[PDB]
């Protein structure tokens, strides 16, 4: 768990977001010019280069089968490429500029886009038939909504404080709660993300505080509850708003990045205590976080510069010798003078 | 005076102050004795007093020019029999022999040595052990002990011997 310097990447300034596949491969690293440049881990290589467009590329999502991307900029258009020579399948030039594009983790007909006004309509890939998504108020103008983890449902969240859940696609009202900020005021909401393995999710708020729930509660609590946090998460020494959190490889250990002092934080999702304090240049104002999925190692975009923190195995290597154990002092021993299994091999 | 010798010795080894006695270091190194012969028919004792259990310790001749540290029976200058599991050895290899010697005997070894005008054999009990080998080499005979942990041997030339068999016409090495 990361906790060195380890390296970063001057290749191509003005990067601006990234995200990665199920495996953990490529860095899809979004651009100010309209480029998306991938680079690799293990071979350490930039493969291709797709100049995408000439507009800010704001959001990013990959899909399952390793083969569409979909991204929006200020150029306004639902773009969508492919990795094996750059080819842009689709180009949807639409109104009211986007946030954030996210699939459906098995069903990647549908994606779901989160527009600057109004609420959140699922998209698809093919036809225009986009899935009206009734948000009741409607007077917030920043609502945001996304999927479960297995894109069971539809978790939404708006600017006053209450959240309704829908069907992922025919949208069952099954539960509404307005969240337990302060005593008189409550806050809006900047994100939310899940894991890839169990159903516990954080609230972003803005007063300053991470919560923590989890999808067996809030379906237990259902329609009118009162779900209390897993945990509350917040800094109170140095007094710091949040820009973007995410989550382990396991869903264990929460990953928030600042919003004032280039600097990440990370907890334990059990216990809930800080367990260590990242930092990298001081003279910078970090944007996006990402975390890699199944060997924990952090990416921080920055002022174009995406730096890569791992924890290098000071420990040491033990691959030749689980044998071979240390004697301190010179101990001697001197005196000494001297077809039962069949396992499928073929398997 | 047919004795033991002064440096004969190992710094781990320990000749005693008797020159009658040896004095085991928990290791394997060769002590050996002082006074032999090159040609005929002799004759010495090694009186084992006390034993430990669960031993490994080798008694034979041997000649000077050996190895100063091994475990007798190592060369081809000696040869070897073992205390426990009874067996002979050249340059120490495992050659099932007999069964091994114990606490309260007495081993002292014949030599046959011919000459145009060899075999080494054994004593326990005065038990005939048999013939180890044939036709050993040329050279001056000196007796050879390596040991376990801190026993008890002794060693005897007078001819008040404790156990004199009478199979052999032999002679006592106290004649020098």
């Amino acid at each position: 768990y990361p906790e060195e310097a380890d390296g970063t990447l001057d290749c191509i300034s003005m990067a601006l977001t990234c995200t990665f596949n199920r495996w953990g491969t490529l860095l899809a690293v979004g651009c100010n010019d309209g480029r998306i440049v991938i680079w690799d881990f293990l071979t350490r290589g930039i493969a291709k280069i797709i100049s995408a467009h000439i507009h800010p590329v704001c959001s990013l999502c990959w899909s399952r089968d390793g083969h569409k991307l979909v991204s929006a900029s200020t150029d306004n258009i639902v773009s969508q490429w492919d990795v094996l020579s750059g080819d842009c399948d689709q180009r949807f030039r639409f109104p009211s500029p986007i946030l954030k594009v996210q699939y459906h983790p098995r069903d990647q007909n549908k994606v779901l886009v989160c527009p600057m006004k109004s609420a959140p309509v699922m998209l698809t890939l093919s036809d225009s038939k986009h899935v009206v998504l009734p948000v009741d108020d409607d007077s917030d103008l920043n609502v945001v909504a996304s999927f479960d983890r297995r894109g069971e449902y539809i978790y939404t969240g708006n600017a006053k404080g209450k959240i309704l859940v829908l069907k992922t696609d025919s949208q069952d009202l099954v539960a509404s709660f307005r969240v337990t900020t302060g005593t008189s005021n409550t806050t809006a909401i900047k994100s939310i993300e899940f894991a890839r393995k169990g159903s516990c999710f954080l609230i972003n708020t803005a007063d300053r505080i991470i919560r923590v729930y989890d999808g067996r509660e809030i379906l237990t609590c259902g329609r009118d509850g009162e779900p209390e946090p897993m945990q509350k998460l917040q800094d109170l020494v140095n007094r710091t708003p949040w820009k973007k959190c995410c989550f382990s490889g396991d869903g264990e250990y929460i990953v928030a990045g600042s919003a004032r002092q280039h600097a990440l934080y990370i907890w334990e999702k059990s216990i809930g205590n800080l367990v260590k304090i990242l930092h990298g240049t001081r003279g910078e104002l970090l944007l996006d976080v990402a975390w890699h999925p199944v060997r924990p190692i952090i990416a921080s975009i920055s002022s174009g510069v995406v730096s890569i923190w791992a924890q290098n195995q000071v420990e040491n290597w033990s691959a030749f010798a689980p044998d071979f154990k240390e004697l301190d002092e010179n101990v001697e021993y001197e005196e000494r003078e001297s077809e039962d299994e069949e396992v499928d091999v073929t398997s | 005076r047919v004795l033991l010798a002064l440096h004969d010795r190992a710094p781990q080894l320990k000749i005693s102050d008797d020159r009658l006695t040896v004095v085991g270091e928990k290791g394997y190194s060769m002590v050996r004795a002082s006074h032999g012969v090159r040609k005929g028919a002799w004759y010495f004792e090694i009186t084992v007093d006390e034993m430990p259990p669960d031993t490994a310790a080798r008694l034979g001749w041997s000649q000077p020019l050996g190895n100063l540290q091994a475990p007798l029976g190592y060369d081809k200058f000696s040869y070897s029999w073992r205390s426990k599991k009874g067996t002979k050895f050249h340059q120490s290899i495992g050659k099932h022999y007999s069964s091994g010697y114990g606490q309260g005997d007495v081993l002292g070894f014949y030599i046959n040595l011919p000459e145009d005008t060899s075999e080494i054999i054994f004593y326990k009990n005065g038990v005939n052990q048999g013939v180890a080998y044939k036709d050993i080499f040329e050279g001056v005979y000196f007796p050879a002990i390596s040991l376990y942990k801190s026993c008890t041997v002794s060693i005897n030339f007078g001819p008040c011997f404790k156990y004199p068999p009478k199979d052999l016409t032999y002679r006592p090495m106290s004649d020098m």
